[PDB]
């Protein structure tokens, strides 16, 4: 994937040449921040069960027809909501990864790239999943830094479906 | 490519896991020795001309048939591309070491590498013995106690020899 | 690429001659169903996305490892990769339906594609499984008696039928 | 080979994309017009060998010096006439394939591409086989649409040698 | 790609040497039929047309199926590629000729042309029929003594027989 | 490799044409001076030794800091003394194969190609090749024509190295 180490290394690459102290300082960059990342990859980690069932709850209640509604894109049943839990873990996990290569790459990879053609072809509204991400943010318990760096990957998500 | 980090989040995302205990502590372990690792990185690169240079000179001490008339290192044209082909190696190294993992050395620079040496008739274990005294010079360079502070690298050059290694391995 | 017309003129160019009175009889016997043809193209055509998606919603609950983390339709990356292969071989379908030959379905789609398949990794098994739910449901849509002049189709959803399981067995 | 079928199948190809009603249309258009079409090219091959004999024989009225001077490319021997009644035949063999085909493809891939280039290598006049063409035209004994489909393919003939 | 100039040159440097005596004289001595090598290129040359119609003509007479319909021949496409190739053919016998050396000719022309010919299927010995009677009409124009002062040119004729042959039997 | 021949041939392949009587004439021009070329290289290759040993002392003469100071790439010692002299038969060796070959070629594949990057790396100086090559220029003792074409080479060595 994209991470700050292997996009060092593909620009140095791509020009045929050594590693810049430019690329050094870089990596070093994002071995600094590595501590607020790892705080918020470790915590969203224990939580993730309550912040999966806790965020497809405030989607059902923002969005009560997903509940309600007749359709293979709906939540209406018990295969619908657990289809739903599991899109919700998967975008956590997501998140988790961010934090740990301390860049958007697996987010990138894994879940984004296809993901306007999935959604449109399921027919599922990129809506809800804004939700289920502010649902995280919003409950994540965290603070400092570790906080800035999972909303921004969070955020990145959130960005992402709009 | 990946890096240390890269590898391990995608054997976690083809297990559908989150990240466990183990994999947060061997990942923040990446970090601790960063500082190093960037230091490393940095001493072989600040010494690429001189390791690529001496380690030529020394390779055709021992091995003249490849600067005699008809050998394979003979001609300025080909001079100059067996040192490209010692600097790329070392370039590929240096990668490697700053994302503590093999994957781009092999990716981008060993796959398919003796394929084209035996179809070119490049002496594949000469090109193996230039790495091979590359290999100490980089060390020695990499982890001379002077102009740093002092500490414990040797799993640092342990990792960097064993990437030499690979590339020797891979030609020779 | 061959459409029907074509492939006689091209048996009869190889061989010196003018097209004798059967060939011009069997050709002529074509245009007849030709608005035949015509409705079962533009109904699997505008019913197309509704045959990708029913067709591989209902693969993924026979074939739960698909969708599993780590399985080949995992990510939504591969997902619209295997959502294209199955629009695309029912594009190819529907050219071939058109043309009255399955030339085209085996130039530009199928010819390679069993050892891209392996190469890649994704599980040909399953995309044959694939293909057979399109088929039944494109029949089934394009021979429906419903808002159309009645009339005998048979032929055509055979035709129609021999190009899919040409696809499935391409890659089955 | 080009077909007003496999035309509408590489148009819709080349944007990767399902037929249209337009290319519906069109090959409708093939349909409609298959009737004039086939029409003619039965006539033709039934009257193949008059047609042939009779172009022939237009050719040597109208360029004696063609049956009368020495050299390999004119048919003043047994051997050149039979290279020109073939070579008339083929160009009425490939009138009868256009009809059939709904446009110029068998044409096109059997006799015009390299045409230039034999024509000259052998020393062949293009203006033998318009006059040749002429008389097929005026001779054919089509009318209504048949004619009409018939004299489109060679007038493309002609235009071809011109 | 090498005239026997080059040619020499090349492998005196593999060597590591100066030119011994022999290859100055063997050199010198090529240059004396320096103006007959001219004359024949220029004589091949501006008879390449003929020879090319001729040997074709010739050719089709004594291996009529080339031309029946289905035949490789036949349309005018193949008739064309047909020509084509014995110009191609000619045009690399007479570049070898210039130069003293079949290299070009190996090189750019017959290094991989039976395989393409196996592929196509074109009648690989047909091909070799043709340019054998290339051979003959390009040598004899070449020889021929009219408008020219006279004297030996034996040695030459042998060398463009034998790039001829040369390429009778890269596809025979 | 480039002698007036191949760049005949290569030139005429390009457009795909047979060989011009520009071209043809050309390598007449070639053909008459072969003459003078083929002799300049006998004396050159006779002369060899002496020509080397002569031009390795130009050197240490014009740049006698460079059988004094200390390091790989000096004549100090023996090895170097050894590499020195090797190097300017190579230069020799090329001058004699240009003229046997009517131009460049030889000296612009076997020396010319990587020369800069070669003399960088091991820290040659060019200045030095250039004095022996001007001690070969001016002690080959050819007259007229023999000694213009020797010298266009050795000139076309010395402005490689400038
Ligand atoms: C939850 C907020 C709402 C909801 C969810 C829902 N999703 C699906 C089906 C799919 N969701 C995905 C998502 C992904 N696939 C991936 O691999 C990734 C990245 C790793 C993601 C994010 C996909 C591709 C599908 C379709 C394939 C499959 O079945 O897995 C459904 C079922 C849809 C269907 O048509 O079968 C549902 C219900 N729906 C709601 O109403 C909730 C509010
Ligand atoms: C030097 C110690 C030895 C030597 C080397 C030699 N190599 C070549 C040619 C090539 N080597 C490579 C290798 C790479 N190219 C890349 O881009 C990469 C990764 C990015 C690698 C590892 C390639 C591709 C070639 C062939 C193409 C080229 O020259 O660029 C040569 C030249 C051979 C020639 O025939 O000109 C030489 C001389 N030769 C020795 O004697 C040493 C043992
Ligand atoms: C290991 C091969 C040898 C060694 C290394 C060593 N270095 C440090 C400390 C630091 N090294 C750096 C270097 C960088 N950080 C950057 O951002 C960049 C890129 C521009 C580099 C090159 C830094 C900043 C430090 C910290 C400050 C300092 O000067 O010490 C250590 C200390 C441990 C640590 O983790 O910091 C060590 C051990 N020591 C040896 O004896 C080996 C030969
Ligand atoms: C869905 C039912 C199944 C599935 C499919 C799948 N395929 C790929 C990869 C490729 N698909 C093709 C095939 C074609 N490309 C074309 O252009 C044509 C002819 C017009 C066809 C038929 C190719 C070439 C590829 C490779 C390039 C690409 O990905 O675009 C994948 C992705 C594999 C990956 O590693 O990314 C997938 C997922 N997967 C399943 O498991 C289903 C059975
Ligand atoms: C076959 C699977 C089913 C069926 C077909 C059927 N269709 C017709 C007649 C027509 N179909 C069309 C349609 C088109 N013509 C066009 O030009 C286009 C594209 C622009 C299309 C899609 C038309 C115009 C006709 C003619 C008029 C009419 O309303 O019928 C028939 C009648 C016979 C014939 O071939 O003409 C039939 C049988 N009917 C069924 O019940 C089958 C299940
Ligand atoms: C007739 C109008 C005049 C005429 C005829 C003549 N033709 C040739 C030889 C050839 N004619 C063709 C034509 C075709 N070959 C193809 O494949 C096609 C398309 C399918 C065509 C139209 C060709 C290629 C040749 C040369 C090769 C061959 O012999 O088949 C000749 C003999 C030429 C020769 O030099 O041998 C003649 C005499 N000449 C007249 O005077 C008529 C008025
Ligand atoms: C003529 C006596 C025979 C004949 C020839 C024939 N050749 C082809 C096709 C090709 N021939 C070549 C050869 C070359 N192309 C080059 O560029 C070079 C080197 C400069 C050569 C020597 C190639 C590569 C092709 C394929 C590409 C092309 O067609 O231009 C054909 C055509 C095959 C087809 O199916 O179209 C033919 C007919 N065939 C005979 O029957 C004669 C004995
Ligand atoms: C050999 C197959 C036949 C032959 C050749 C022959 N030619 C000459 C002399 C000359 N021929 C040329 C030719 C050229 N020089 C050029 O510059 C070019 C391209 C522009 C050509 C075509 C010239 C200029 C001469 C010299 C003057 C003259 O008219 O003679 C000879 C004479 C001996 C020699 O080696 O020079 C010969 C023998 N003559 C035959 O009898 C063969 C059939
Ligand atoms: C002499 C004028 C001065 C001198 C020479 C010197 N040269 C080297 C080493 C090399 N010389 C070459 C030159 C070439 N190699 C080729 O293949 C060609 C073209 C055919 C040339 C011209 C090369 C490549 C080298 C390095 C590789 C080798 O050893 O062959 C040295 C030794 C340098 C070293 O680091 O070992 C020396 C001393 N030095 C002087 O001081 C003289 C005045």
């Amino acid at each position: 994937m994209k991470t700050p180490i292997t996009e060092a290394i593909a620009a140095a690459d791509t020009q045929g040449r050594f590693l810049s102290n430019t690329e050094l300082q870089a990596v070093n960059g994002r071995f600094e921040r590595a501590a607020a990342s790892m705080e918020a990859a470790r915590a969203l980690t224990n939580n993730a069960q309550q912040l999966i069932d806790g965020a497809a709850n405030a989607v059902y209640q923002k969005f009560p027809y997903t509940t309600q509604m007749s359709g293979a894109n709906y939540a209406s049943d018990s295969r619908g909501k657990s289809k739903c839990a599991r899109d919700i873990g998967y975008y956590l996990r997501m998140v988790t990864y961010c934090l740990v290569a301390g860049g958007t790459g697996p987010m990138d990879e894994y879940l984004i790239a296809g993901l306007d053609e999935i959604n449109r072809t399921f027919d599922l509204s990129p809506s809800w999943y804004v939700e289920a991400l502010k649902y995280i943010k919003a409950n994540h318990g965290l603070s400092g830094q570790a906080a800035n760096e999972a909303n921004t990957y969070i955020d990145y998500a959130i960005n992402a479906l709009s | 490519m990946l890096d240390a980090f890269a590898k391990v989040v995608s054997q976690a995302d083809a297990k559908g896991e989150f990240l466990s205990n183990a994999q947060f502590d061997a990942l923040s372990n990446m970090v601790k020795d960063g500082s190093k690792r960037l230091d490393t990185v940095n001493r072989i690169t600040s010494n690429a001309s001189t390791i690529v240079a001496n380690a030529a000179r020394a390779l055709f001490e021992e091995q003249p048939q490849l600067i005699q008339p008809g050998g394979n290192a003979y001609t300025n044209r080909r001079m100059a591309a067996c040192l490209r082909d010692m600097e790329i190696i070392l370039r590929y190294v240096t990668y490697a070491t700053l994302a503590g993992d093999s994957s781009v050395l092999d990716d981008r620079c060993l796959n398919g590498l003796r394929e084209t040496y035996q179809a070119l008739g490049v002496p594949g274990s000469s090109v193996a013995a230039g790495v091979q005294k590359m290999k100490e010079a980089a060390i020695a360079i990499a982890n001379d106690p002077n102009g740093i502070t002092k500490g414990d690298c040797s799993a640092l050059m342990s990792e960097v020899a064993s990437y030499f290694d690979r590339a020797a391995a891979a030609v020779g």
